[PDB]
């Protein structure tokens, strides 16, 4: 659950990212294949050699995703339920995955926005991506 | 730990960098505040009330300082990392009960630091071996519950 | 995020406690603290002996915010806003707790109601309270 | 080791009252269908659509049955859990990747099914002393994590 502050302090940091969503969330994907490689068992028809075309259209796949999370921060069972339904029913995916490239995605936020990544926006941010990963691995419909 | 020679190369590189007065305190501080359960075990630090008063808690910076030296031995000790925290792990488990999810939750709160730190030199392939280190650190600290 | 189906096998489930809610919810606490010991060290003032008056009074409690928690499925955060304030702000329990707790309370509804504990509603029940557990360890205030 | 016992008492005491042709598969049923993301790791094991479809499902049963016989390996020799899911542990850890975590849950989803079963009779002492059961397997099977 998310304070009102949280939403700011999410609204604020990932407002930052802007044009950088693509290759954030292409970097954060990155992170996460090299870092935990049995998190590329779930891509399996994918290239996931460095510098690949297809992770870097995936990411920019998962950046908008997440920004649309932040625009219904507030309806985020109604907005996702399309990715919940992909995550949840179809690739069933292990809730330990999220968590590492939830982190993987911290990291890139510390590594590209220094000035943002504060300990109590860092503290949003995780809640944030925890409450995202919730709903993507949670059958509710 | 088992890391690659062109790993261990870039790990020793960027430690060498680390501000030791400070990373470890922001370590253990960003713990504390975006776990805040954590603070539990440290009610003899004082003001742990604001997020402020955490990053800014001098017995905070000394003991996140302590942890820093506890890494700098474990990176200079990969080979007998259950030895050289053997006991660290009697302290960390049959005394104070932490919980070993916790201490995942700080190897990759300090990952989240050097990156802070560090900027774009923290490359994907340094986080991966970042990634291994902290594994085996914190695994080793729960060793005794094993 | 729970399905129409798991709204309605939690207050089917719960709604079979009735009156026994007081007793289960003791029997819940007493299964924690002697299968996990560690969680004794939350109530260091208590009187925590086998049978004593105040864990039943206390389970008691527990039992009656679940049932609250079960009349506002929908909107637990505000209902809930006041056990989120002194099991996050104060006591800064740790999420692993919970998932003791939750876990000791299947444990009993399982002993004492065999034909209502069915993989679905089991499945249902535990959704359930992870979703409790994830709104009082968090800081939204 | 841990166990005292008193504890072992009471775990050879009820598990010589299991059904071991039914236990297996109802707590793997269930973990099936309690943690659906479970069901990834089983995707030749046919209709796993439904809760009424796993629980009915053949070969989810039959692999319940071994899975219990390893339990019960487990039982007969408690001072080394380790050694006795050391293969186990390989395959697990090594080869399927099933994170820790999962380990933990069917140890909890067994204890649950066993409470469902002996009712009452499943005391608080008798769930305790089987607690460290489940959590003894579960570290023996994660052993190659660490
Ligand atoms: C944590 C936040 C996550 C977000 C916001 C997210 C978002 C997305 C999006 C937007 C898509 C494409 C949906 C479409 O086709 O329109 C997708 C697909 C996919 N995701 Fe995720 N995802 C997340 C986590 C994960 C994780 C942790 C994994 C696995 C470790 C994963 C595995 C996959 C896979 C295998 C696909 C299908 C790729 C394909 O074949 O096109 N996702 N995700
Ligand atoms: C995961 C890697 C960790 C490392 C490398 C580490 C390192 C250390 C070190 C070097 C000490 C000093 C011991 C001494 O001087 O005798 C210490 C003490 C301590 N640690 Fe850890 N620690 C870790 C995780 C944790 C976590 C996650 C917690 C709690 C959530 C924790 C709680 C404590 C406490 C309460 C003390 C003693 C404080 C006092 O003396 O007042 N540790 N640790
Ligand atoms: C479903 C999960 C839980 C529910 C519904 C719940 C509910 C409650 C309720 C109703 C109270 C009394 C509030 C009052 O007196 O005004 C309470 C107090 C308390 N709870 Fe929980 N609780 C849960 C989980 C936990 C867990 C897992 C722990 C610790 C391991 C815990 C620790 C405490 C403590 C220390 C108190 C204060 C008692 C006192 O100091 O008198 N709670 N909780
Ligand atoms: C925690 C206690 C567990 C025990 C005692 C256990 C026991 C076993 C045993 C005895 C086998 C047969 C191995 C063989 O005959 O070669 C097996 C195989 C297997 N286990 Fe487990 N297991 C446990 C947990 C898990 C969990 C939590 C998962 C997944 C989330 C899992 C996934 C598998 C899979 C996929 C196989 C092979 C299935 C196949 O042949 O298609 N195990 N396990
Ligand atoms: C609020 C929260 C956390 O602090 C951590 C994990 C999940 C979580 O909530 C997830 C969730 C479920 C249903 C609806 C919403 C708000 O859209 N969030
Ligand atoms: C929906 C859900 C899960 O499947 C598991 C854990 C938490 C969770 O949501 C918790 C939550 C947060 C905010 C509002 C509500 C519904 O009142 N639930």
């Amino acid at each position: 659950v998310l304070s009102p502050a949280d939403k700011t302090n999410v609204k604020a940091a990932w407002g930052k990212v802007g044009a950088h969503a693509g290759e954030y969330g292409a970097e954060a994907l990155e992170r996460m294949f090299l870092s935990f490689p049995t998190t590329k068992t779930y891509f399996p028809h994918f290239d996931l050699s460095h510098g690949s075309a297809q992770v870097k259209g995936h990411g920019k796949k998962v950046a908008d995703a997440l920004t649309n999370a932040v625009a219904h921060v507030d309806d985020m069972p109604n907005a996702l339920s399309a990715l919940s339904d992909l995550h949840a029913h179809k690739l069933r995916v292990d809730p330990v995955n999220f968590k590492l490239l939830s982190h993987c995605l911290l990291v890139t936020l510390a590594a590209h926005l220094p000035a943002e990544f504060t300990p109590a926006v860092h503290a949003s941010l995780d809640k944030f991506l925890a409450s995202v990963s919730t709903v993507l691995t949670s059958k509710y419909r | 730990v088992h890391l690659t020679p062109e790993e261990k190369s870039a790990v020793t590189a960027l430690w060498g960098k680390v501000n030791v007065d400070e990373v470890g305190g922001e370590a253990l501080g960003r713990l504390l505040v975006v776990y805040p359960w954590t603070q539990r075990f440290f009610e003899s630090f004082g003001d742990l009330s604001t997020p402020d008063a955490v990053m800014g808690n001098p017995k905070v910076k000394a003991h996140g300082k302590k942890v820093l030296g506890a890494f700098s031995d474990g990176l200079a000790h990969l080979d007998n990392l259950k030895g050289t925290f053997a006991t660290l792990s009697e302290l960390h488990c049959d005394k104070l009960h932490v919980d070993p999810e916790n201490f995942r939750l700080l190897g990759n709160v300090l990952v989240c630091v050097l990156a802070h730190h560090f900027g774009k030199e923290f490359t994907p392939p340094v986080q991966a071996a970042y990634q291994k280190v902290v594994a085996g650190v914190a695994n080793a600290l729960a060793h005794k519950y094993h």
